[PDB]
């Protein structure tokens, strides 16, 4: 017949609990949250407050500093450690000129000399800071090819007539030989030479090492792959043509599955300020001393008045010294302790029956 | 004006060639459809492009399809809205098929027309032979058979029966319970085979269909054989079968066919199927518009913010991208607008009309599959018609409810008589009135009726023929009692009057009357009634089970089997009941006790009890005078019973004065006199002293709980008005009997008196039709008000004053007319606790739910069933059709089909009250849903300068409104229950927050936006002051810091926030919705665990892996669904504590147990409902 199929999902009997909130129920479901986020906020800035750093801007040391070692301006350094709190003795700085680069704009050395007064520990991690520099607006981002990173060797209209990631700036160069890493993206690569030591100052065959490995993922040597054109069909990019003066050679031309200084610059910072490693050291502790950077200086900054630094550090799990999530934490464990109190005691005050305040029968 | 030929040629009116005939006149088809098969695709598109948001997606494709902005793929984002679009269509499309499998159920079923040739035909022997309805045409001879429904607008020619009279059932043209006489011309009379009417040439001069039922005028033009000359007959509405009508007590009726398709009066009483877009899909524009101002605000903001920054001078952009050009840019905040409009087009998603859609059609699914609104003797489900007006129904606050097989079941019963000053007569018909003080414990009496019916039965064991069983036997009384006979002697007849008029008033009953007798072919021993009223089938067969079976009737007079022997009474004359006389009357004959004589004649008058009490006798010596105050007292107790009361009145005739009184008959007569008052005063001349026998009570019969639905509708605000076809009195009975009248109302009967209607001149003065305009002022001040309607729109009681309007039809034609006196008839009738309409045409049922609908700004239901009821049906917001034994049109018309009335319950107050609620929530739960994603990509603006690159990798982007998100919404829109379906009908007062509209608001809108503003905050920021202060969230050092990076932090707080925000502001926490609130919290892992493993992500390539095992996504994403769910777990746990719902209370008096003692799928207007 006609008479519909009686299986209760059809007769719209599903099994159910009808959650009513009475204050029985909710005003421990507020205590047992503010008492969880104050124990997990307490812990995280216990954690937190025990990673120490190191900040030296040096975007003003070809002008602001001479040839001998004068003090950086506190403008410039920040150092945090937890064990010694009022640490004020500012590292200081020094400019080899080196005359025969010829760029004049950025060039030298600069020699920074900081001091540590407590051990960071096993994982040492080198990034570099860049301020002011925009990563992030809607053609630089998008200025790369995606053939080219997979190590293909793509034609002109598969790096420039691509649908949406496309080099499309910056593909080919005058007389028609197409840039190997094109767009915005691998042009304006982040140039500085850092130094694969830390020289301790005051001692020798004691310097900190530092490496090039280990600067990425490595699951990145799965998309990163060697490329496949050969020295004549591609030219280096038109910012690079420094460092390749001759273009490539049959010997030149950059692996960059195993170049991870590359692989992180291809990864574009979300928002103005961009931190990215670039020295690692695994192995060692780097013990309480004064180092010594030397930054070969070839990246301009001052025309657009951002900044460019250092930040030496050993995170946490968390990752970086930032004081945000125990404090907000801590502010949701007191919200909802306090709004546990708040209806607490408007409801021994005010309150009501469970029964009859119905506006139907009144 | 048409001129319809038949068995001849057309003249030379015919110059329309390819199809000979001009006028072309409709198919004879029913449509009840919203859309023709031609410009479905035009029509349907239109209706989705009347949503405001469907117009915006298509200017996207076509900005979006230009490479001023680069849209990448700008032929692919087009796929999204087409292919809502198709499934939106074939929806409706598949809806609107099953309004056509109806339509040719009615367009073949069988008639019987002539094959001759018919001259009014389209290009593109002599039997009745059965051809299809749909093949009816304009000039065919339609033989209508017994008992079949009429095929279209029939002047009907000859019947059966000579003299050519037929009787048809206006139930569905009218609400007339009564069969309506039918006369066939008397030209064509002796037309009686098919082989008379092939051989018959005439021809039809008629009208226009003009929409009046009660009116026709025609021409018949016959040329005379064997005398050139054309012979006039006039035709009026008497000699016309109209197409809702259906042929009874007739063998055959012959007509021709004047009015197919739109023609007839059924159609043009009705309209197109409209496509009744709901209140809160009509609302759903304005929140959309709040959605525009919100989207045009942020690409203002984000279009003069970039081109701040466009002219800038200390910038990178100038060094490292190759925009070094200066110049180029004072204010490009035109092309970086539109860019942002891309950029932001998901803040108004893809998924709002498709979501609420698969809403609307899935709620329509459980209406019809649901087994307490299946009506199993008709074999049928409730059947929702229109798929998307589900929550329409919990919004309901008047219904205009028909009467006729609507709220009546079309079976008279007699149930109680008086007889000499005693009540006869035993009914538990409506003493349920008494629910305020004495219980429902009451079923016990039903069943002390029920052993007195079987009492009775045993005990009238006397030797009757046609005593068949109980089961034709529907009056209950044990005192049928004929005492002290057969016990003292044999002859006795010294006492008991009582049974002396016992025996005689039965006896009348079995005398005054008009019905036939025809033989049942199953059981042909056995014989019925066929009756014209069926109050007189029901007083002819209740004096043939007490022992009065009339048996035949001859020419000389009446066959009665008076106990076992068939007494003759010889009829002498036939008084025919009729609307202006409201009385039958019939002499008879006693026979004669004196041999050699002449005996006497007995006049038997019955009629209606108001006008047979002026009629009786005060000069007596007898007890002719005291037995007026006993049943006068009872036809009053009777009345407010509401059974249909009737007085049995006599006088025994000298037949020497009855012979004079004959030859004044003869008079009236043998002259045409009958339109004139000649015969009617003859008859009245001897109707003055008369002696009262006593009076009977006739139950119009309830469907199975009228009276209980009306009563539970009434708790939850809702007003009834019943709109009525046919007579005041009859609708008063039905108003007393439906617990609608109260025995202590004021009813306020407008009651016109002159016949001239405000149509033309008497502007200065009027003396004969101020009347109405008068005393709906004297009406009003005993409700103490003139005028004021903006003051009464804000009032939604029901109301507490004890008065009734009882408006006849013809004063409601004055009271519909012009602007102010719709205000204060309005203004009276939203004040009475009860509105009667009657004798009301189906314009006018349509007008009334107008004025309401118009007037006010509220809800209207308008069930019904019957033609006339389809233009209220199909003028209303809702409308319902009640089904039955045959196909009616206002089923097909309507937009959900109940077998019963009493499910109307089950269907507004459970399934309404559920789909408002469900729907008035999920609106605001999808636009605070998708806000919390979209919003997200404007806070990203700030820290690129508003340059336009995206927060989210393009995946999240296409599958957050279709796979993260797109379930929990879903599955509260149609299985959400804030209480179980029984606590929807112990407690009908939860249905006063749809009336009120207290859940569904443009202000509640507006906080559900400013929760989603406030969220969208706490999924970008928490997020972003992570990674402020030194770009490193991952513990091994290496770098989480790529843009859609942050986008699975923000993504992923969102998703969970929205998941359990929908949990939270559902009821009914069911393991299927939460099971797919689980799944929809899951998949947003499993996609980017499994696409963020594939070398096609192209800079994600490993994002689950490196997101996932780091430990800062896991702190931040616990504080950041605490404090987007935190500033409204509060507020609502400050609203439940201190300003609850009613809903709320009544689910804190569910979990402790107070309506646990009912079972599940209790209903309350059940006849065979258990014991609480
Ligand atoms: C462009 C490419 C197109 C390709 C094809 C597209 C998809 C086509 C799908 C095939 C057709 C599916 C039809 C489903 C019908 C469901 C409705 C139904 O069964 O009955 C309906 C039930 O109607 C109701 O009252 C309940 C509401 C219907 C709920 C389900 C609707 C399903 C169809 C519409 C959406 C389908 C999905 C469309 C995606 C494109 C009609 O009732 P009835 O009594 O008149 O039916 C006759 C019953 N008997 C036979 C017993 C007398
Ligand atoms: C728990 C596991 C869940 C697994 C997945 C289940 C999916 C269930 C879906 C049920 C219906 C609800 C969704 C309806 C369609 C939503 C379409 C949608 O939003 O997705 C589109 C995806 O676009 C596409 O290319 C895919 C088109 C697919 C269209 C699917 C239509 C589905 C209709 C289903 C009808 C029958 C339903 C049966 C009962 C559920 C993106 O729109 P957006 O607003 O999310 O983003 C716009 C921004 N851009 C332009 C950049 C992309
Ligand atoms: C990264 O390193 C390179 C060199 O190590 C930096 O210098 C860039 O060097 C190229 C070629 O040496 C310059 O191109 C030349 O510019 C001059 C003046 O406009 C023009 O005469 C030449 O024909 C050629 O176009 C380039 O201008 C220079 N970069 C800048 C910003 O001036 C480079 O600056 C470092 N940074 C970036 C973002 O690449
Ligand atoms: F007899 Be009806 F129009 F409900
Ligand atoms: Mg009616």
């Amino acid at each position: 017949n006609r008479r519909p199929k009686e299986d209760a999902f059809t007769q719209q009997r599903l099994a159910a609990i009808n959650p009513v909130l009475t204050p029985r129920t909710v005003l421990p479901l507020y205590l047992l949250i503010a008492v969880v986020f104050v124990i997990v906020g307490g812990c995280i800035l216990a954690q937190n407050s025990k990673v120490d750093e190191v900040t030296i801007y040096y975007q003003d040391c070809m002008t602001n500093a001479t040839s001998s070692w004068s003090d950086i301006p506190s403008e410039h350094w920040q150092f945090v450690f937890h064990k010694y709190k009022t640490y004020n003795t500012a590292p200081q700085w020094r400019f080899v000129d080196d005359e025969s680069d010829d760029f004049t704009k950025q060039r030298g050395t600069c020699q920074i000399r900081f001091t540590t007064p407590s051990d960071m520990k096993n994982n040492v991690y080198l990034n570099y800071v860049l301020e002011k520099f925009a990563a992030n607006h809607r053609r630089y981002v998008l200025s790369f090819s995606e053939d080219q990173i997979r190590g293909e060797d793509a034609s002109y209209e598969t790096v420039h007539d691509a649908t949406g990631i496309n080099c499309k700036p910056l593909s080919k160069n005058a007389d028609g030989k197409i840039y190997y890493p094109c767009g915005l993206i691998a042009n304006s690569m982040f140039n500085d030479t850092f130094p694969l030591q830390l020289t301790n100052v005051g001692d020798t065959s004691n310097n900190y090492s530092l490496t090039n490995k280990g600067i990425n993922w490595e699951s990145d040597k799965k998309r990163y792959k060697k490329t496949k054109y050969n020295y004549t069909q591609i030219a280096p990019p038109p910012y690079w043509e420094k460092m390749y003066p001759d273009g490539y050679n049959e010997t030149n031309i950059p692996d960059i599955q195993d170049w991870e200084e590359f692989q992180n610059w291809m990864r574009p910072g979300a928002f103005d300020k961009i931190t990215k490693l670039i020295r690692i050291n695994k192995n060692d502790t780097l013990p309480a001393g004064e180092y010594q950077l030397d930054i070969g200086l070839h990246w301009p900054v001052l025309e657009f008045n951002g900044k460019k630094g250092i930040y030496l550090t050993h995170g946490s799990h968390l990752g970086g010294r930032n004081p945000f999530l125990g404090i907000v934490y801590l502010i949701g464990g007191c919200i909802c302790a306090a709004m546990a109190l708040i209806l607490l005691t408007f409801w021994l005050f005010g309150g009501r029956k469970i029964a009859d305040a119905s506006s139907l029968s009144w | 004006l048409r001129t319809v030929y038949y068995n001849m040629p057309l003249p030379k009116d015919m110059i329309d060639e390819e199809g000979n005939p001009i006028m072309q006149y409709p198919r004879n088809k029913i449509r009840t459809t919203k859309y023709t098969p031609l410009t479905f695709l035009p029509k349907n598109i239109l209706f989705q492009f009347h949503n405001f948001a469907n117009v915006y997606f298509l200017v996207l494709i076509i900005l979006g399809a230009f490479q001023i902005f680069g849209v990448t793929n700008p032929g692919l984002s087009a796929v999204p809205l087409v292919v809502i679009v198709i499934i939106t269509a074939i929806k409706d499309a598949i809806e609107d098929s099953r309004r056509t499998v109806l339509d040719l159920e009615v367009n073949n079923t069988k008639t019987h027309i002539l094959e001759g040739v018919e001259n009014e035909n389209v290009s593109t022997d002599c039997k009745f032979a059965k051809n299809y309805w749909k093949g009816v045409k304009v000039g065919d001879i339609v033989r209508i058979h017994n008992n079949d429904e009429i095929p279209a607008d029939i002047i009907l020619l000859s019947t059966s029966d000579t003299d050519g009279a037929c009787y048809v059932e206006t139930k569905n043209l009218d609400g007339e319970t009564n069969l309506k006489v039918r006369q066939s011309l008397k030209c064509t009379n002796t037309i009686r085979t098919s082989k008379d009417i092939a051989r018959t040439k005439f021809w039809i001069e008629s009208e226009g269909p003009h929409s009046n039922l009660y009116t026709y005028q025609g021409n018949m033009k016959w040329r005379n054989l064997a005398d050139g000359e054309i012979r006039n007959e006039p035709i009026t509405i008497n000699n016309v079968l109209l197409r809702g009508c259906t042929l009874r007590n007739t063998k055959w009726a012959m007509g021709v066919v004047m009015f197919t398709g739109g023609d007839t009066k059924i159609m043009l009483n009705s309209g197109i199927t409209p496509t009744k877009k709901s209140r809160i899909s009509r609302e759903l524009n304005f929140s959309v518009v709040i959605n525009f101002v919100l989207l045009f605000i942020l690409c203002f903001v984000s279009g003069i913010a970039n081109g701040v920054y466009y002219d800038k001078k200390g910038r990178s952009r100038f060094s490292y991208e190759f925009g070094t050009i200066a110049g180029s840019a004072a204010t490009n905040g035109f092309v970086s607008f539109w860019v942002a409009v891309i950029l932001y087009q998901s803040l108004v998603p893809i998924s709002l009309y498709i979501s609420v859609e698969i809403i609307k059609t899935a709620q329509a699914a459980f209406i019809y599959g649901d087994v307490l609104l299946y009506n199993a003797k008709l074999d049928y489900p409730c059947t929702p018609k229109s798929w998307n007006i589900s929550d329409d129904l919990g919004q309901v606050e008047y219904i205009f409810s028909d009467k006729t097989g609507t709220l009546t079941q079309n079976v008279m019963e007699f149930k109680k008589c008086t007889i000499n000053g005693v009540s006869y007569g035993r009914a538990y018909t409506e003493a349920l009135a008494g629910l305020r003080k004495r219980q429902g414990i009451d079923v016990e009496t039903e069943g002390r009726r029920e052993k007195a019916e079987i009492a009775k039965d045993r005990d009238t064991m006397i030797d009757e023929l046609r005593a068949l069983s109980g089961n034709s036997q529907f009056y209950p009384e044990e005192v049928t009692f004929v005492s002290k006979e057969f016990v003292r002697d044999l002859k006795g007849a010294s006492g008991e009057v009582q049974q002396r008029c016992c025996e005689h008033f039965m006896l009348a009953l079995a005398l005054c009357h008009s019905v036939l007798v025809e033989a049942n072919p199953d059981n042909p021993k056995k014989l019925d009634l066929k009756a014209q009223s069926p109050d007189e089938a029901a007083l002819v067969a209740t004096a043939r089970d007490v022992g009065f079976s009339f048996v035949g009737k001859t020419k000389k007079g009446l066959i009665i089997e008076m106990q076992g022997i068939q007494k003759e009474f010889e009829i002498l004359n036939i008084l025919e009941f009729n609307s202006s006389r409201k009385r039958m009357s019939c002499i008879v004959k006693i026979p004669g006790l004196n041999p050699g004589d002449e005996p006497r004649a007995l006049l038997i008058c019955k009629g209606a009890d108001s006008i047979i009490y002026s009629r009786l006798s005060r000069q007596s010596g007898s007890n002719s005078e005291a037995i007026l105050e006993k049943t006068a007292l009872h036809l009053e107790q009777y009345a407010t019973e509401g059974l249909r009361t009737l007085c049995i009145a006599q006088r025994e005739l000298s037949w020497s004065e009855y012979e004079k009184w004959n030859e004044k008959y003869d008079i009236a007569a043998a002259s045409l006199a009958n339109r004139e008052d000649e015969l009617e005063v003859v008859a009245d001349s001897i109707e003055r002293e008369l002696i009262l026998l006593g009076g009977t009570a006739i139950e119009d019969r309830l469907q199975d709980g009228v009276p209980d639905c009306i009563e539970l509708l009434a708790e939850a605000g809702i007003k009834l008005w019943v709109l009525t076809g046919d007579k005041v009195e009859t609708a008063i009975n039905i108003g007393f009997s439906c617990n609608l009248l109260n025995n202590e109302m004021e009813l306020l009967v407008i009651k016109t008196t002159g016949d001239d209607v405000k149509e033309f001149g008497s502007e200065p003065s009027e003396i004969v039709d101020a009347l109405l305009s008068k005393y709906l002022k004297e009406y009003f001040n005993l409700t103490g008000s003139e005028e004021e309607i903006f003051e009464a729109k804000k009032d939604h009681e029901f109301p507490k004053g004890n008065y009734a309007i009882v408006i006849d039809g013809d004063a409601l034609k004055l009271a519909l007319y012009g602007e102010d006196i719709r205000r204060k008839f309005l203004l009276l009738c939203k004040n009475c606790r009860a509105v009667l309409c009657c004798r009301v045409s189906p314009s006018q049922k349509a007008a009334v739910v107008k004025l309401v609908k118009d007037s006010l700004d509220v809800m209207t239901l308008a069930i019904g069933d019957g033609s006339n009821d389809v233009a209220m049906i199909q003028s209303a917001d809702v409308g319902i059709g009640i089904a039955g034994e045959e196909g009616r049109q206002a089923v097909m018309c309507s937009d959900y089909a109940i077998g019963q009335f009493r499910y109307l319950a089950r269907l507004v107050l459970v399934h309404g009250r559920w789909s408002y609620k469900r729907l008035a929530e999920m609106i605001p739960e999808f636009f605070y849903k998708n806000m919390i994603f979209a919003l997200a990509l404007f806070w990203y603006g700030i820290y690129n300068d508003f340059d336009g690159s995206y927060l989210y990798e393009y995946t999240y982007m296409m599958f957050y409104n279709l796979a993260f998100t797109s379930l929990p919404v879903i599955f509260l829109g149609i299985l959400d229950q804030d209480v179980n379906d029984t606590i929807s009908l112990v407690v009908p007062q939860l249905y006063r927050v749809g009336i009120l509209r207290k859940e569904w608001n443009q202000r509640k809108f507006l906080w559900y936006m400013l929760d989603g503003l406030y969220q969208s905050i706490i999924c970008f920021f928490f997020p972003y002051l992570v990674y402020h202060k030194n770009m490193i969230v991952t513990s091994n050092g290496l770098g989480l810091d790529h843009r859609y990076f942050v986008g699975v932090y923000v993504t992923t707080i969102a998703v969970i926030s929205c998941n359990t925000y929908v949990l939270l502001h559902q009821y009914r926490w069911d393991w299927f919705s939460g099971l797919f609130i689980a799944l929809s919290c899951l998949v947003v892992f499993a996609w980017t665990g499994i696409w963020s493993s594939a070398i096609a992500s192209r800079e994600f390539f490993k994002a689950a892996a490196r997101i996932y095992g780091a430990p800062s996504f896991w702190a931040v994403f616990f504080v950041a669904v605490l404090f987007c769910l935190l500033p409204r777990f509060t507020y609502d746990s400050f609203q439940k504590f201190f300003y609850p719902t009613d809903v709320e209370i009544v689910r804190e008096m569910w979990q402790h147990g107070h309506f646990d003692h009912y079972p599940p799928g209790y209903d309350p207007t059940d006849p065979n409902r258990p014991k609480v």
